[PDB]
């Protein structure tokens, strides 16, 4: 199930379960656009910053 | 629905805009002292799918990401404030003025607006009015008994009378400058006020400071230029034309999807 | 159930062109515009093992994948106006939002607001911060970023300013946003800000402005393509939903 | 829209240039210690395609 | 192109870019493996008939 | 569909011949200019059947299956004639007859070649070309000049008053190229030589093949006025033709696809 979602405390995790990579279940900023790479590198960019 | 219909709407919308700015500068093309406007376009904001510099992979960057147009629009016009072809009149009373500045003038209900046509006339009080009734702000005041009327290259206006020789000094007309002619407001009547974007205004004699001179018996005619406007009249059809064949391709694949 | 969703992304690829092609062709008279062409590749392929050479891959649809600028060098068209500067070659414009930023830009149109200094269509102000002084008699921007006003009573003009600007060794990615303007991304070099004519920058001419590089008889073929492939990809879905519908008969 | 509009456009104006000097020069044909002026024109910048 | 894993992958499409450091990629970040670096301040790019 | 994509390559032939007809007709009058003409090409052909196949075991196929993919304007020349002569009587107007260019110190340090010429003065006296940038040998002219001479050998010699005959200043040598269509062909009406372009050969002019020069003379452009209006029927009409073409095919298309 590809559907991620974010929460509002930037916890990914896909319906029910969190998300987990290196280490516990990742986290983000707490607002940041996300990019998924094609090799599954997670880019967060901050909304205003360049 | 779908967007190009409103990406094609907005392109049809500018292009009237300027067609509508093009027959203006046409319709009056006999006006003194009058500058031609130019609009300028801009477009809209974009759509980004893909962030671009966003990590494609591992020590890797999307060279470029996916953004997609909305349309476009009209920001701004600008007047070309440029000196225009001098035209005789023989008339004593018109000026012209070569350089920079404007006429003051002052609105009945109390402002003040600044003019470029020259064209004057006297009132049954003999004060100096424009052709629309309001008076020169310096309020210039010719006597009754006038032979011959002279106002100078620096803006002195002198009578002469019957029975002395040495005209009469009457007045000073003085004219205004400003820093950015291009953002003066305009209203009906040839006449331009003072907005925020145009400093304060300073007035000043004529022949300091920058500011131009005044030659009696000329009207300062309009700055158009007939060949250029032609040329962008055909080009606004066109594009006009190509924005119509584009909404109407748009409502061909949308009536397929519909007979589905 | 199998092919609907491939003829989906096809449908929503053809939208993506004509959606593009559509924005290429309403801004054909803004200063500066570059025109963009989208790309698309084929999405992950199913493999299927033969018992037990092999083979047997089924497809799927297609993404748009990016989008590019053809960032060529456009008309100049004339204007008499002794503000508007248009660049010969490559380079940009650097301006300074009113946020702090920096963004950088191909439309040459200047004008001056109240204090003075060069600004553009919106308020925006060059950042090397052109100041014109009042009483300027004539104003000229040379094939250099030299900015030189003439004053009354003066012999030599005064010069008042240089006019920079920026180059970028990637100028493909840069965002785009709305007024004409860009700001630089990741994948775009770091700006490097030069005087016109050297390392690679650019002229500067006086009264002229560039045009669009968009050109129609390649934008209507396109139109044309897109709504025949837009009407013959409509045919997929019309025929799995009647076979659909024939299988749950019985 | 296309190049070719604007070229022909450019060549238009040169030659309204051309013909206001003309007109400027038989204007003051009658106008003590006056001298004539001829103009001069140079083409602009060329797009290159592909690279001599 | 050189794909992350390391492997190599073959394609036909020809539509080409640059990156931040002037590398010649593919649309989508990938590397063509025999390097082709374009410096900056570059005028013009020619690619001729042969793939020099 | 193929027919498309071909008909497209048509059309932009054809704006491209449209494009260059419309540059050699608006500076006409652009003294020193040389005409252009533009050479297009076929594009690569998709082979069916190879032909010289053999068709049997012993006869082989006269001609096999080809199917072309469109055209592609390969080039464009400049014809590098002799433009007719106009007179001027200025003092400082030079026409090249023959052949060479001017070379012209740019700003930056590099070097550029031009072949018209229209020269003036600048405040220091040096001879210097409309646009500012100056003569490469830099003929310098004293302030009391009376007359400027500038013989068909290319020596420049003024006359002061008070003086019994003129004195040299200097002399105004031209570059010949080895093929001159080659030269990179920069705005401002100015040439550089690249790679194509051999290398410049300076003298004196009338000497190793070179022009002559004459003073008080300028080159007009050798553009034929009548020629274009007979190639801006035929690019209509051509253009025309490949917009049928494309109507034809797009109603084909519609036929098919409502099926």
């Amino acid at each position: 199930n590809g559907n991620i979602q974010v929460g509002p405390t930037g916890q990914l995790t896909i319906q029910g379960h969190p998300v987990i990579g290196e280490g516990g279940p990742i986290t983000v900023p707490e607002g940041s656009e996300i990019t998924i790479a094609a090799d599954g590198t997670i880019s967060a960019l901050n909304p205003g910053d360049p | 629905m779908i967007s190009s219909l409103w990406i094609a709407k907005t392109g049809l919308d500018a292009q009237q805009t300027n067609m509508d700015v093009i027959a203006n500068n046409l319709a009056n093309v006999s006006t003194n002292g009058f500058k031609r406007q130019r609009a300028v376009f801009e477009d809209l904001l974009y759509q980004t799918i893909r962030q671009p510099g966003a990590q494609s992979s591992e020590q890797t960057t999307l060279p470029s990401g996916l953004q997609i147009g909305t349309g476009v629009r009209p920001v701004a016009t600008e007047r070309l404030h440029s000196q225009g072809n001098l035209s005789q009149t023989n008339n004593s009373k018109d000026v012209a003025i070569k350089g920079q500045g404007f006429f003051q003038v002052m609105l009945p209900d109390g402002t003040s607006a600044y003019t470029r046509d020259g064209s004057f006339q006297v009132d049954q009080n003999g004060q100096l009015v424009t052709a629309g009734g309001f008076q020169v702000q310096p309020a210039i005041t010719i006597p009754a008994n006038a032979l011959s009327i002279t106002i100078g290259r620096d803006g002195v206006v002198s009578v002469t009378q019957q029975g002395q020789a040495a005209p009469v000094q009457v007045g000073q007309l003085n004219l205004t400058t400003f820093m950015n002619d291009t953002g003066l407001e305009s209203i009906g009547e040839n006449l331009y006020i003072e907005t925020q974007s145009s400093g304060a205004p300073n007035e000043s004699t004529p022949g300091l400071n920058g500011a131009g001179l005044l030659y009696q018996g000329y009207v300062e005619t309009s700055n158009v230029n007939v060949a250029e406007e032609l040329v962008n009249m055909i080009q606004v059809q066109r594009a006009y034309e190509i924005n119509s064949k584009a909404v109407s391709t748009t409502d061909q694949m949308l009536q397929k999807l519909t007979q589905l």
